[PDB]
Order: C-alpha cells, then structure tokens, then sequence
C-alpha cells in the first residue's frame, strides 16, 4: 500500500524562563523513528525504530547538524514574528514547521508537503505544485516574497521528489519485517444495557498496524450515523493502534445492525453482528 | 532523512 | 494566538485482567499550545513512574502525547488521568473504564 515520510517540529519561546525549545520528530507511517530534544543529555538525533540503528556514525552526524541549524533558525524566526505581529517580548508563542513525502504502492513520488506555522494557525504552506506559495495572512505575504526571490520551493522541490523519496525507501527496505508489516485488528462487539429499552453496541478494533482503518455501523444494510459515537484512533504503547464505535439500539432490533470494518491487514471488508 | 537547507528565514 | 483544549482517552494496552501485568495509558490529543499537566492516579494518588511519548503533531497543528506507566489491575483499585491545560478552568479526571 501507499506510504509517507513525515518531520514535526515544534520550536516554543518561554520569556524569562530560559531561551526556546525545540523538539524534532521523524516518522515512516504510523512509526516514530528519530527525535532531537534540543534541552535533553545527547544533543544529537536519536534513535526511535531498530531499523534506523543500521545508519552510521556520517548519517547521525549530518542529521544532529542540520536539526540544530533548523532549530537557531526558529530562533530567530520567533523573534522575527513578533515584530511582523508587533508584539510584545512577555508572552509564550510556538512556531511549527512540518514537510516530507508520499509514495503510492509503487513506491513512486504522490506528493510532497512543507507547512508552516505560528501560535496554532496556519502562516505559510508549499502549494501542491512545489513551485509557489499560499500565505495565510498579510504579515505572511513579506516571507512568500522573500521565499520566491530566493527560489526556496526549488530546493524543497528537488529534496521533496528525490531525497525524501530515496530515503523512504531506504527505510521501507531496512525495516522491511517492521514497516511493511500490516497487522489486520482483532474485532469483536460488546453489548451494554442500562435499560429495558435501548442498549448500547460497541464494535472493537484493536492490535492493528497501519493506523489508517475505518469502522461504520450499518442498519439493515443501510449506512447508519444518527445514535453512533465514534472514538479517535489511539495508540496502544506497542506500535499497535485501537479503535472503537459504538450505536445506540432499540431493545430487540440488536440484529438489525453490523459493524463494517476496512483495514489494509484484511483481505476482504469485515462484517461483525450482535453475538 | 532531513532536509539538508539552507533552513531560509521568515 | 489559537488555543485549542485537550480530549482525553484512558485505557490500557491490553485486555485488562486482574493480577496479570499491563500498562496503563493516558491519550491526549488535539490541545494548543502544547504546555501541559497529565498525572496518572491510582485510588486517587498520584503514581510516580509514569513517561511520555515525545511532542509530536496532527493536520490541523494540534499536539498529542502518550502517557503510560506500567501497572497490575486488581478488583479493588481505580485509576485515572489528570489533565491540566491553560484552556482549563480547573483540571480534568477523567477514570479509567476497562471496557473504553
Ligand atoms: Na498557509
């Protein structure tokens, strides 16, 4: 099936409670494979899948010097947003930035992605094409211009269809047993009553791997919405997700409704029923 | 792998 | 600034069944900006071996953490999570179900 590359980082100042901190995360999929924490012991790229253990000491020294290059220059980007916003140097304010790729079940390039952002809103975002910008508002247009003059989407182009590409690859291969695993869930339904007159069926999905799945109740065949409660994917702790939706029922008509189940681990759509 | 820059100011 | 408040979810990893070792974990997810307190609980008092996944984010910009401590259910026992956040008047407990 289709996979991604995928960085978040996450840069926070904190005024009169030191200077900024910077967290970098790194995943394939649904898989976490290296953290930097710019206040923690090693002050290198850290190791976060078995797999990326294979990499040597020339890779963890390229990655640890371009994480802290990216993060002096959220420094000054967080001070530099806040003259654009004309604020003051006494609030906390959070810059964040996310890029990477995508690559169909062919392994071949489907798109890339460089997002940026400020105090939890969008600020300025990669368009689609890799070739221009969208800003989010009108203190965002000064960078978009900076970012054209200096043909930055060029560069983002060139890593976002060739080394992001080349690299998930890489990965995919290294950590084949691992990452190209798919652990269809283990399912079944409960039934909860509180009354004589309704009750509640909870369809499970647990111990699966990619996170991606959908879960949907059915009424006589009929796609059913009104009465369901539908829970976010969560991770178990093991590299396994969990998932739950539940339907409120008349007692009696439990027979009535199926939940359907889509995972890229199953062979065909799963259909569970009331016992 | 990581994006190997320049890292461009905003 | 955008501020966005915190959902919780309480579970453990596996089944739970009574004397037998598993881990209890504590999801939360879609909050903004990412300072936040998460205790787990064990019949009201705070636990102290607990540890957390690293700050990562989702499409719309939101943060999530894992927290979870390894832990034997027993007949008796409760457990929760505590959760602190500027978007909170007062912390939210939220009780560990076994069977949510
Ligand atoms: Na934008």
């Amino acid at each position: 099936g289709s996979h991604s590359m995928r960085y978040f980082f996450t840069s926070v100042s904190r005024p009169g409670r030191g200077e900024p901190r910077f967290i970098a995360v790194g995943y394939v999929d649904d898989t976490q494979f290296v953290r930097f924490d710019s206040d923690a012991a090693s002050q290198r790229m850290e190791p976060r899948a078995p797999w990326i253990e294979q990499e040597g000491p020339e890779y963890w020294d390229g990655e640890t010097r371009k994480v802290k290059a990216h993060s002096q220059t959220h420094r000054v980007d967080l001070g530099t947003l806040r003259g654009y916003y004309n604020q003051s140097e006494a609030g906390s304010h959070t810059v964040q930035r996310m890029y990477g790729c995508d690559v169909g079940s062919d392994w071949r390039f489907l798109r890339g992605y460089h997002q940026y952002a400020y105090d939890g809103k969008d600020y300025i975002a990669l368009k689609e094409d890799l070739r221009s910008w969208t800003a989010a508002d009108m203190a965002a247009q000064t960078t978009k211009h900076k970012w054209e003059a200096a043909h930055v989407a060029e560069q983002l182009r060139a890593y976002l269809e060739g080394t992001c590409v080349e690299w998930l690859r890489r990965y995919l291969e290294n950590g084949k047993e691992t990452l190209q695993r798919t652990d269809a869930p283990k399912t079944h339904m409960t039934h909860h009553a509180v009354s004589d007159h309704e009750a509640t069926l909870r369809c499970w999905a647990l111990s699966f791997y990619p996170a991606e799945i959908t879960l949907t109740w059915q009424r006589d065949g009929e796609d059913q919405t009104q009465d369901t409660e539908l829970v976010e994917t969560r991770p178990a702790g093991d590299g396994t997700f969990q998932k739950w939706a539940a339907v409120v029922v008349p007692s009696g008509q439990e027979q009535r409704y199926t939940c359907h189940v889509q995972h890229e681990g199953l062979p065909k759509p799963l259909t569970l029923r009331w016992e | 792998r990581t994006y190997s820059g320049p890292m461009n100011k905003v | 600034m955008i501020q966005r408040t915190p959902k919780i979810q309480v579970y453990s990893r596996h089944p739970a069944e009574n004397g037998k070792s598993n881990f209890l974990n504590c999801y939360v997810s879609g909050f903004h900006p990412s300072d936040i307190e998460v205790d787990l609980l064990k019949n009201g008092e705070r636990i102290e071996k607990v540890e957390h996944s690293d700050l990562s984010f989702s499409k719309d910009w939101s943060f999530y953490l894992l927290y979870y401590t390894e832990f034997t259910p027993t007949e008796k026992d409760e457990y929760a999570c505590r959760v602190n956040h500027v978007t909170l008047s007062q912390p939210k407990i939220v009780k560990w179900d076994r069977d949510m």
